């Protein structure tokens, strides 16, 4: 699998571009597309959601009458459209693709960056903004939430992303306990409703990089300002 | 050449079998020994019925 | 010669015969007189599954208890979120004429097959968002009636070849034939330690498999025309046997003998499906008289009818947690019952 | 309330749905057609696991499956009619394919079920009734009392002994069906010569007539 | 002279009240959809509708009310009476279509058709009702029912011919008991009213006994028809 997003340069504001979104090597109609955006110094912030036969679109409210998705089932590729731009939506725009049902692992694969210069909400926040680690030791993230996240249903949605230096973010865990396919069992999931922990067992290499915490209860999803593990 | 069928019937003759009372006294007790956690039997609860 | 090989398998029929008549002490309506009846069960409709436009043939139950896998005879699985009525996957079949379900108890995998003499796995949780076929299964000459999982990577096939076959999905390859019937297998129930496995036939009889050693152990013989429908008994030791003449019967592996009679005077259409609930005191058995009997599995009464059907019940499935029943019939709707 | 997953669940469903019924909405307008006969008959040449070969007539399409007849005649309840071919010709092996058809016709599933039928190698059946060297008042002892009716349909071509024969053999599965079928389905007769490619209209006749029939007995006209 | 004549239209109209309802729950609950039950749903429907009102109009005729609500009562009550006609023609034509037809009214048909034939007729059926017992134009009914009956006549008479000029039709005592019976009902039991409607004003001829003799007549006669179509339709089978 494998999405590559080509558009975004140096754009003067005010100004209009086009961002598109190749697919390859899946049931594109089938997907629900996102589009999360990075700050050159922030961290990630949700900007639109296009449904899976563009039935449902949702926009963040800073983005909202200024930004259009739509999506090309025929040649597989995803559009966002860029109107009256300013100074604060430079960004590397992340093409990401879910799918919803029972046993769903929505936020599976993203894609790579497009980087973009222009020349309430369940707001949850992670404490521990820069945690240390030492090899084969055990680190524990929490992420603490503003209105409960454990739905009637038993259902708590809340997930685990992590990005390595310089990469595109990862998927951890789904709904507060469920491993991805191809991590690790080491990573292990625990919390109740507006308190959630992540804990490693032996952190070894190559799982450095900044953990995020998401909410999939309403629109706008929200993340938290991530948590370094440094050495 | 048909001696797989007395074949059969002499490996399945010699077996040990137990009497009737015994086993269907098994059958009562596990039964009777589920008839507290099973939910069509008994009317099932409105906090258990996920229908 | 001939003549010495009959009086041989005569003289051992006779001596079996002899052998079941000498245990037959008490009957189980002698002693089970003695217990409480259950009463009156009363359960009605709590979800109707529709979408499928053709004769519904089989369903299963997942072991998680909320999924579901239906197959019509128009072609397409449809995998259902019971809770919410909700439709999970839609596999579009080859071949549009399936007689069989099967659910993996992990969940990764379905199973189908039918007059096509394939059995076709299809991967479910797999990335491309598309439910694939992992490998096609040939091997039989008949029909294929029934196909059970007996883990990730094993598979139990009946066909219409009066034979029973054990697959290994990874490789391909039968690691058993299970020979002995006489006519067309048409239901085979898996025991619940998964190292036995009873098979029914139109030549009126069942055989219990052993599932490693690959011979058969009993060989159980009181109907009178075809086993539609079988099914183990909770405990293991036990399983009732539905027939093409109205009657159900609850056979015994320790005894080799049946022990109570499932039939009224006034029904006539032969048994379809028959499952057990958890307990193991109800005894659903489907009919075409389009409803459900529900019997007491110790005293052979009728307990309540599951009269909501306008064809016959083709399949019949009971959750391993017994909080639910859901019959499926040829007027294309499933229902859900608590 | 429900959730947004919940939501997307739902949206999902209803895509499949919507899929379902587009399917529904195609398959429909096929009639579905089942080929039996025994063997010595001639199945492959009617119509110039299960074999499905499919034929389209005056703009609508057909299929007609043939299995390579107990338990499994209930998977087809739902077909339009049921094609019999029979082989004249042959007449040891004529007693063998009433019997099927009595099968066939007093099943329990197929009891709104019609069924046209077909009885090849008519021109073996000329050859061998002018030649003289058998005859079927051998094997069929109940065929001297028969005598040729007074609507005779055949062509003129035909010889009286060959026009008989034929209609004798017509008889011996029409009195089968008219017998005890209580009305529900009937027997749509009709000769072949596996040399003709005029074979298919017959069939889609035959099933504007048993169409008219379900929706003549679906909408209360009987 | 009255009472009777009203007791009478009363008594029937609750039992093809009952009757109608009836249908409208096994068609509503028990029976799914063909190409023609929703049509016989939708005239069941209308029944209740034009039969209700004849409830609600037979008390308050011996009782002295405002004679303009006995006409709004009336034209109200017409509205539903052009459906139950519109809609006992739609099913003999599409029946004649069954059977001129059959491949392409079993393989070829819009599955919405039904529905948005039967909304048409629903709709097209105030429009041209509107125009009522004085509630020039009224020549326009008259053209429309007469085309309404005479489509019911021509569909009778092709589904006849067609099954006259087939072969062995065993259900022929049978085909011609239910045609002619739902023509003649419809054309000696359905139209007296809708007849009324026009020549009430149209013709001067004698107010005092017209009342009385034709309109007691007409409205016992489409009483008895709503009280009598769910059964020929539905009931036999
Ligand atoms: C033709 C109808 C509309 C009519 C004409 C003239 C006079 C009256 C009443 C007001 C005395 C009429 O209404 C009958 O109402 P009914 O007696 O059936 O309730």
């Amino acid at each position: 699998v494998q999405l590559v997003e080509s558009g975004g340069g140096l754009v003067q504001p005010g100004g209009s571009r086009k961002l598109s979104c190749s697919a390859s090597g899946f049931a594109f109609s089938s997907f629900g597309m996102h589009w999360v955006r990075q700050a050159p110094e922030k961290g990630l912030e949700w900007v639109a959601y296009i449904s899976s036969g563009s039935g449902t679109i949702y926009y963040a409210d800073t983005v909202k009458g200024r930004f259009t998705i739509s999506r090309d089932d025929p040649k597989n590729t995803l559009f966002l459209q860029m109107t009256s731009l300013r100074s604060e939506d430079t960004a590397m725009y992340y093409c990401v693709r879910s799918i919803y049902y029972y046993g769903s692992s929505p936020f599976d694969f993203w894609g790579q960056g497009t980087t973009l210069t222009v020349s309430s909400d369940i707001v949850m926040t992670q404490a521990t903004s820069s945690v240390p680690v030492t090899p084969g030791e055990s680190v524990s993230i929490s992420c603490r939430s503003s209105k409960s996240l454990l739905h009637s249903n038993g259902n708590t949605y809340l997930y685990w992303f992590l990005q390595r230096p310089g990469q595109s973010p990862q998927l951890l865990i789904y709904r507060m306990s469920n491993l991805a396919s191809g991590v690790p069992d080491r990573f292990s999931g625990s919390g109740s409703g507006t308190a959630f922990t992540l804990t490693i067992s032996r952190l070894e290499a190559e799982d450095v990089g900044v953990y995020y915490c998401m909410q999939h209860l309403e629109y706008p999803l929200t993340f938290g300002a991530g948590t370094k593990l440094e050495l | 050449q048909a001696r797989k069928l007395v074949e059969q019937l002499k490996m399945e003759a010699n077996i040990d079998r137990i009497k009737v009372s015994k086993a269907a006294a098994d059958l009562m007790a596990y039964c009777e020994a589920h008839a507290k956690e099973d939910p069509l039997l008994t009317p099932v609860p409105a906090s258990e019925n996920p229908f | 010669e001939l003549d010495q090989l009959r009086q041989e398998a005569e003289q051992l029929k006779n001596q079996i015969r002899d052998a079941r008549k000498a245990c037959a002490d008490a009957t189980l309506s002698q002693i089970t007189n003695n217990i409480d009846p259950v009463g009156r069960i009363q359960m009605r409709t709590r979800r109707t599954l529709r979408g499928h436009l053709a004769k519904i043939y089989a369903m299963h139950w997942g072991t998680d208890s909320r999924l579901l896998v239906s197959a019509s005879q128009d072609g397409k699985l449809i995998i259902w979120d019971s809770y919410t009525t909700n439709k999970v996957h839609a596999i579009p079949l080859r071949s549009s004429w399936v007689m069989t379900c099967a659910y993996a108890p992990s969940g990764n995998y379905v199973a189908c097959g039918g007059l096509d003499n394939i059995c076709s796995i299809y991967n479910l949780k797999t990335r491309e968002g598309n439910v694939r076929v992992s490998r096609e299964l040939a091997g039989h000459t008949g029909y294929l009636s029934c196909c059970r999982f007996l883990d990730d990577n094993q598979i139990v096939t009946s066909s219409g070849d009066t034979t029973c076959a054990l697959w290994d999905i990874e490789t391909g390859q039968q690691t058993t034939t299970f020979t002995g019937h006489t006519g067309d297998v048409m239901s085979l129930s898996l025991a619940p330690d998964t190292r036995l496995f009873v098979s029914g036939a139109c030549d009126a009889s069942a055989k219990l498999w052993d599932v490693r050693e690959g011979m058969c152990r009993q060989t159980f013989t009181g109907h009178e025309s075809d086993i539609n429908a079988i099914c183990f008994f909770p405990n293991g030791n036990a399983f009732a046997t539905g027939s093409d003449d109205a009657t159900c019967r609850l056979f015994d592996l320790r005894a080799d003998q049946e022990l109570m009679t499932y039939s009224h005077d006034n029904i006539i259409c032969g048994i379809t499906s028959v499952s057990f609930s958890k307990s193991g005191r109800l005894l659903l058995a489907g009919y075409d008289d389009f409803n459900c009997n529900v019997w007491d599995a110790l005293k052979a009464d009728r307990a309540g009818v599951l009269a909501g059907h306008d064809n016959r019940v083709s399949c019949l499935g009971v959750t391993d947690d017994g909080m639910a029943v859901a019959t499926g019939s040829w007027d294309s709707f499933l229902k859900i019952w608590n | 309330t429900v959730s947004a997953e919940d939501k997307a669940a739902a949206e999902r469903s209803k895509m499949i749905d919507k899929n379902l019924r587009e399917d529904g909405e195609k398959a429909r307008r096929t009639l579905r057609l089942l080929l039996l006969g025994a063997d010595n008959s001639g199945k492959s040449t009617i119509v110039k696991g299960i074999f499905e070969t499919k034929f389209q007539v005056d703009k609508v399409n057909f299929h007609m499956f043939d299995v390579g007849r107990r338990k499994w005649i209930q998977c087809f309840n739902d077909v339009t009619a049921i094609i019999f071919v029979v082989d004249s010709s042959d007449y040891n092996r004529l007693q063998e394919a009433l019997n099927d058809f009595k099968s066939i016709w007093n099943n329990r599933w197929l009891r709104t079920i019609s069924v046209i039928l077909f009885l090849n190698k008519q021109d073996l059946l000329a050859e061998k009734v002018l030649a003289g060297k058998s005859k079927i008042e051998d094997y069929f002892p109940e065929f001297a009392r028969y005598t040729t009716p007074e609507d005779a349909t055949p062509e003129p071509g035909e010889d009286p002994r060959v026009t008989r024969a034929k209609y004798f053999i017509r008889k011996e599965f029409v009195d089968i069906s008219t017998a005890s079928g209580d009305g529900r389905h009937i027997c749509y007769p009709h000769f072949t010569c596996a040399v003709d490619t005029e074979n298919a209209r017959r069939i889609f006749n035959d099933c504007k007539d048993i169409i008219l029939q379900m929706n003549l007995r679906e909408y209360n006209l009987v | 002279q009255t009472l009777s004549f009203t007791v009478l239209t009363c008594i029937i109209s609750l039992v093809g009240l009952t009757g109608n309802a009836v249908v409208l729950w096994l068609l509503g609950y028990r029976m799914r959809r063909n190409a023609v039950s929703i049509y016989i749903l939708n005239l069941a429907a209308a029944d209740f509708l034009f039969l209700s009102f004849q409830i609600i109009r037979s008390p308050l005729r011996l009782i002295n009310i405002s004679h303009l609500i006995r006409k709004i009562l009336v034209s109200v009550m017409t509205f539903p009476y052009f459906t139950g006609l519109s809609m006992l023609s739609a099913i003999s034509t599409e029946r004649c279509l069954s059977v001129l037809w059959p491949i392409w009214y079993r393989c070829r048909r819009p599955t919405h058709l039904s529905a948005v034939v039967c909304v048409l007729l629903w709709g097209l059926s105030l429009l041209f009702s509107m125009l009522e017992w004085r509630f020039t134009s009224d020549f326009i009914p008259v053209a429309w029912l007469i085309f309404l009956c005479v489509v019911l006549c021509v569909s009778s008479l092709v589904l006849l011919v067609r099954i006259l000029c087939g072969s062995r039709k065993m259900p022929l005592t049978r085909l011609y008991v239910t045609i002619l019976l739902t023509v003649l009902v419809f054309l000696l039991c359905g139209l007296p009213f809708g007849i009324l409607g026009a020549l009430i004003y149209r013709m001067h001829l004698n107010l005092e006994v017209l009342y009385c003799h034709v309109y007691l007549v007409c409205m016992s006669l489409s009483s008895l028809n709503s009280s009598a179509n769910p059964i020929i339709y539905f009931f036999v089978g």
